[PDB]
């Protein structure tokens, strides 16, 4: 179990396409950037992450993420959050262009991040194996305080289920 | 004239002048802005002749826009023997300009 | 090669969800389906397929796919083209996304298929290695007439170049 | 009432009535028209109780729901001695009362 122990960052990395609304004040196109699981972790003080296992599948998108955007404004200034990151283990393209389907404007406080082949997910045991060697990320919560995992669980049954990777779950481990 | 950059070696040597003022359009061919800031860099690089003009796609030379942590386009790099003094991200005209100007 | 011999379907199978005008008129929501590859060309006189590396991407976005919906009413009534599949190693429902951004209103002739951990393309040889093992699909396009491969063809440098694998090129070999 | 069904055993002997009606309504939890739908099947429930109304949720019962073919929400399906006579695919009330009437 993760909990009560330094956040396993090794050499994982996410790769991410920004959004904002001030570097649409100077209009450019966005790229992929790559980022250091530990550098993320070691620059922000209070971390939220949350997996979910493919961009634009229903539950993901009706149920599941929403609730991350709806409480953004609140966890940052209210729960002192710095970092919230949705990962999936799809292309950043995609999932860049989910987040604004999803009413994301700024990826100053959220970003979504794809971390290739599941390696970082699976990892710390959130996988979900989808056949034949495919795996997804299941459906997960994570908060990081201080680079030490204070809260991670995953869900039994994740294509139904938001209980434990709800943010209403996070909230109270804040 | 604006003069495109195709590999490492070009970019290196571009940035090997020393003292003379280079200037570095990273564009993608896809990319709206950059399109649109294009016809407007072979402007300044008329007006400023005293300064060396080029461009580089991001997606045929993505070594060297990683390097340069450009992760955005355009993005327009000023460089004085061979290191960045400035940058200017996004298609801005105005600061593109004054970003020439006080290094040339 | 590929070219002159049998489409080398075997036992690989592909997702993809279906867009319809008229299963709107019956409004439901869609889910994933499998597909046999063997089953779609032994069922389809005439099939073209292209490959692209990544869903939402920019290259695959404006300068590659949209040719093939453009042309699409010309494929099937004056070149007699029975299906279009788009594949991708994406997900199917960020796959459905990106075909309703490109503009498809219904799939009966044009399918956007998921090609998981890219079995089918990296068994053809049109596989793009993207890192720590892990496989997006090249950019490519085939024509399949009565179950026989009579072009195919991949991008050298995929990110950036739509020429054999443009609908243009397809098209001349119609 | 229409009572869920919630794995392959339950769908199973719910199919394995006999003579008697049954219809399933596989739906989604997240789906527009599935909710839409569903206080009308407890209303067709009521209406035709020489028929049995049930409703199996597609994403926890995954394995049903591809056996049938199902591959949208609301499909209900009418089984008459464990086979299938026939599917309306969507919410349509009309073509769903329909079903009903010329089958029970």
């Amino acid at each position: 179990d993760l909990v009560n122990k330094k956040f396993p960052a090794g050499d994982y990395k996410f790769q991410y396409i920004a959004i904002s609304q001030s570097d649409a004040d100077s209009e450019s196109c966005k790229m992929p950037q790559t980022v250091e699981w530990s550098k993320l972790i070691s620059e922000n003080k209070k971390v939220i992450i949350t997996g979910a296992p493919a961009a634009f599948s229903p539950t993901s998108t009706v149920s599941h993420i929403p609730g991350y955007i709806n409480y953004l404004d609140e966890l940052v200034k209210e729960k002192e959050v710095d970092q919230v990151i949705v990962v999936t283990v799809d292309n950043p393209f995609a999932n860049q262009a989910w987040a604004k389907s999803l009413g994301v404007k700024d990826t100053t406080h959220i970003k979504f991040a794809s971390d290739p082949g599941c390696a970082f997910t699976k990892s710390i045991g959130f996988e979900l194996a989808v056949g034949d060697g495919v795996y997804w990320s299941g459906r997960w919560a994570m908060v990081v305080e201080n680079g030490i995992v204070t809260y991670a669980a995953k869900e039994t049954n994740p294509g139904t289920d938001v209980t434990v990777s709800s943010v209403e779950s996070v909230l109270a481990h804040l | 004239m604006v003069t495109q950059l195709k590999s490492a070696s070009e970019y290196d040597s571009a940035l090997a002048s020393g003292d003379k003022l280079v200037v570095v359009d990273f564009f993608a061919t896809w990319c709206g802005p950059s399109k649109m800031i294009a016809p407007m860099i072979e402007k300044f690089a008329e007006q400023y002749s005293d300064a060396a003009f080029y461009k580089l796609d991001v997606d045929e030379v993505s070594d060297v826009a990683q390097k340069a942590e450009v992760s955005s386009m355009p993005t327009l790099i000023f460089y004085k023997g061979g290191k960045e003094v400035t940058r200017v991200v996004g298609a801005n005209p105005a600061a593109i300009k004054q970003a020439i100007a006080s290094n040339v």
